[PDB]
């Protein structure tokens, strides 16, 4: 567990609708 | 239908911006909550989000149609670190 959160933590930008 | 696309670009590591996570519905909501927690810039752009979601799957680099629109996002979102 935790892969999602660790990916978001290191990410550059989120694009949403 | 809510969607969220998580882009990762690090000069030297990723040869192109990478879609590292995506989500729809509940997962999209969760991605956005995590974004707030980690202070990751979140940009609303409905045509771009829909197109990225359809075309660029989790773990795939962006493709040519997206190079410039994603560059513009990176330019505004990059942490200059001072």
């Amino acid at each position: 567990s935790g892969s999602l959160a660790n990916n978001i933590k290191k990410s550059t930008v989120i694009v949403k609708n | 239908t809510h969607i969220a696309i998580c882009l990762y670009y690090k000069l030297g590591e990723t040869p192109l911006p990478l879609v590292i996570e995506t989500g729809k519905d509940a997962k999209a909501l969760q991605i956005i909550k995590l974004a707030e927690l980690y202070d990751i810039p979140v940009i609303e752009d409905i045509p771009l989000a829909r197109s990225l979601y359809k075309n660029i799957h989790k773990g795939q680099y962006i493709t040519e149609d997206f190079f410039e629109p994603v560059a513009q996002l990176i330019r505004i979102a990059i942490d200059l670190d001072y």
